């Protein structure tokens, strides 16, 4: 694919993260400049549109929330706040701010929509938040404590099925969904999390990494019953995590790849079931599974070719 | 006849003729045919500046409310259309537009700072650009063929307002090692 | 005028020194990063808005990699200049004291962290 105009966010430091919003319109990056700036590119045309300052620290993680409750943007910082922003009018606020964590936020994922407006946050504390809104007063918080040993680097939900989808549920209940998500840790784990009665409870732990996990990506569901998650580490390995059977709770590691240094986080594709890693050696390789259920590189990035 | 027509009209030939730029990386470029304004809207948009230039010269009101617009951004949108190419008319009026803006001191102080981040005049060469890449070139390829003179007339014109607004001082650390002394 | 300089200065305790190594000023910019780092090592941490110096187990800090990285570019394209080489080498030998008490805290982080799995 050609490259088209260059933009310019006109920074003064590394973006550590950026995230498109869901129409593909807006781009969110944010820096250890403390900034989260928000571009509106549409066709073509850079335009900074918002300049958001509000954390003391280093921003670590973005992401847009579902356009069903506006435009909503989550942050979380080094200064150990997640703050969201909300645009009314074209004007960005910051409508709230969580200071529930005793360290650095690293990382910061919306649920599915059918869920409502839920936030997952992971911090260097070893707890992870999850913020929810009602619609009608503060953010309720439920924390889970200790949920890794050392820190959580990464959180990432699983995508929205509804138990029994080939059964007539009677057409007058909201569908009961399990929520879950994913996280990763300082502690080498994995770990799979349930809400149940309310509660957060340890579903499963994935022991394959043998250092820091920096990063975990919960695949979207393309309609198979396959659930699949990526891992990544501190130890240069990527892990495809599979589980086949929602009822069995059977996670199966395959290594896709080692490389020689750290690899940060790997992101899926929406509709290709593709694995972007982005790894220390300043490449971003895009990988794919074949018929055979091989994984294959089908392209290299390296910064400098466009 | 209004403000909104004449700087979104600047505007577009700002876009448009950029678009026609050829990348680097692209190996032969042909633009879609250079809509060279035509010689109609070329006359047009020279007296729309030289009625500018008047109104600015004789009203420091109507200089400073202009200036300040914050849609139209004059000062910017004109710096602009000056990086692009255009027959040295158009150029030298774009200077004494300049000019006409210049007569009030503090906006002189700013004008510096720009003129030498955009290396209108190359002060300091890069990636080797060596003779040209400026008004230079300009100077000794397309005037000194044509065998008429606007543009360095305007651009001496805008220097010795500058300078009588201030020699100004150090114009330009990191880049070269201050002084007026390429100028 | 000292006054502004103090108080920016334990309020956002960098983003000047890129202010300073753009406007040409290398030699106050090798100043104020050796002045953070001075702060960084328990001296003079409350002129650095710094809370702690080898104490508190590890938590954060931010090492101004990049502005480190030009003030050797800039030290390095002036060649000649013996005052510029005094004090690029004055400021390599205090970087290198540095990161040798940073693995030393973090080894004994890494000791600390590995007591208690034995609850």
């Amino acid at each position: 694919v050609s490259v088209i105009n260059t933009v310019d966010t006109s920074h003064e430091d590394m973006i550590h993260d950026a995230q498109m919003d869901y129409y593909g319109i807006r781009l969110a990056t944010c820096s250890s400049d403390r900034s989260v700036k928000i571009f509106d590119v549409k066709n073509g045309g850079q335009i900074l549109i918002a300049d958001l300052r509000g954390h003391d620290g280093p921003v670590w993680q973005v992401a847009w929330a579902h356009p069903m409750y506006g435009n909503i943007l989550a942050s979380c910082s080094y200064d150990r706040k997640v703050i969201i922003w909300k645009e009314e009018n074209g004007t960005w606020e910051k409508t709230y701010e969580y200071t529930g964590h005793d360290s650095s936020v690293n990382s910061v994922c919306w649920a599915p929509h059918d869920f409502g407006l839920v936030l997952a946050c992971g911090s260097s504390d070893g707890a992870i938040s999850i913020l929810t809104f009602t619609g009608d007063g503060p953010w309720e918080v439920k924390k889970i404590s200790n949920a890794h040993t050392i820190g959580c680097n990464a959180v990432s939900w699983a995508p929205s099925v509804i138990p029994g989808s080939l059964v007539d549920q009677p057409s007058s209940q909201k569908p009961n969904y399990i929520k879950r998500f994913v996280s990763g840790g300082c502690d080498n784990l994995v770990k799979i999390w349930r809400e149940e009665d309310g509660q957060w409870k340890e579903d499963q732990k994935l022991e394959a990494h043998s250092d820091w996990v920096r990063d975990v990506a919960w695949a979207p569901s393309i309609g198979l019953p396959t659930s699949t998650i990526a891992s990544c580490s501190q130890d240069g390995r990527v892990y495809i995590w599979t589980s086949d059977d929602a009822a069995t709770n059977c996670w199966t590691p395959k290594l896709l790849h080692k490389f020689n240094d750290v690899v940060w986080h790997v992101s899926w594709s929406i509709t290709a079931n593709i694995l972007a890693v982005s790894g220390g050696d300043n490449k971003v390789t895009l990988w794919k599974e074949s018929v055979d259920g091989q994984w294959a590189c089908i392209s290299d990035v390296n910064k400098g070719q466009g | 006849v209004s403000w909104d027509h004449f700087f979104h009209s600047l505007m577009l030939y700002h876009e448009h003729l950029r678009r026609d730029l050829p990348n680097t990386d692209n190996i032969h470029q042909r633009h879609p045919p250079l809509r060279g304004i035509t010689q109609r809207e070329l006359d047009g948009l020279i007296a729309c500046l030289q009625l500018t230039c008047t109104i600015i010269d004789w009203s420091e009101s109507a200089r400073l409310a202009l200036c300040e617009h914050a849609q139209w951004m004059p000062v910017v949108v004109i710096l602009g259309l000056l990086q692009c190419s255009i027959p040295p008319l158009l150029k030298a009026e774009l200077l004494k537009t300049l000019a006409a803006f210049g007569k009030s001191p503090e906006i002189a102080a700013s004008l510096w700072q720009s003129l030498e981040y955009t290396q209108i005049l190359q002060t300091v060469r890069a990636t080797g650009l060596r003779q040209g890449v400026g008004i230079e070139v300009e100077l000794n390829e397309i005037e000194s063929r044509c065998e008429e003179y606007p543009l360095t007339r305007a651009f001496c014109q805008l220097i010795s307002t500058l300078v009588e607004s201030s020699f100004p001082t150090n114009l330009g650390a990191g880049l070269r090692a201050p002084g007026f002394e390429p100028y | 005028p000292n006054w502004l300089i103090n108080r920016y200065k334990a309020m956002d305790a960098a983003e000047l020194l890129r202010l300073y190594l753009k406007y040409d000023l290398l030699e106050e910019a090798a100043e104020l990063v050796l002045e953070y780092v001075d702060a960084l090592l328990g001296k003079g941490h409350q002129y650095f808005g710094i809370q702690a110096p080898l104490s508190a187990t590890s938590q954060l800090v931010w090492f101004p990699y990049s502005a480190i990285d030009h003030l050797r570019q800039a030290l390095g394209e002036n060649e000649s200049n013996q005052h510029n080489q005094a004090i690029l080498s004055k400021l390599q030998r205090k970087m290198d004291e540095y990161f040798q008490k940073l693995k030393k805290a973090t080894d004994d982080y890494k000791k600390l962290v590995q007591k208690p799995l034995r609850a």
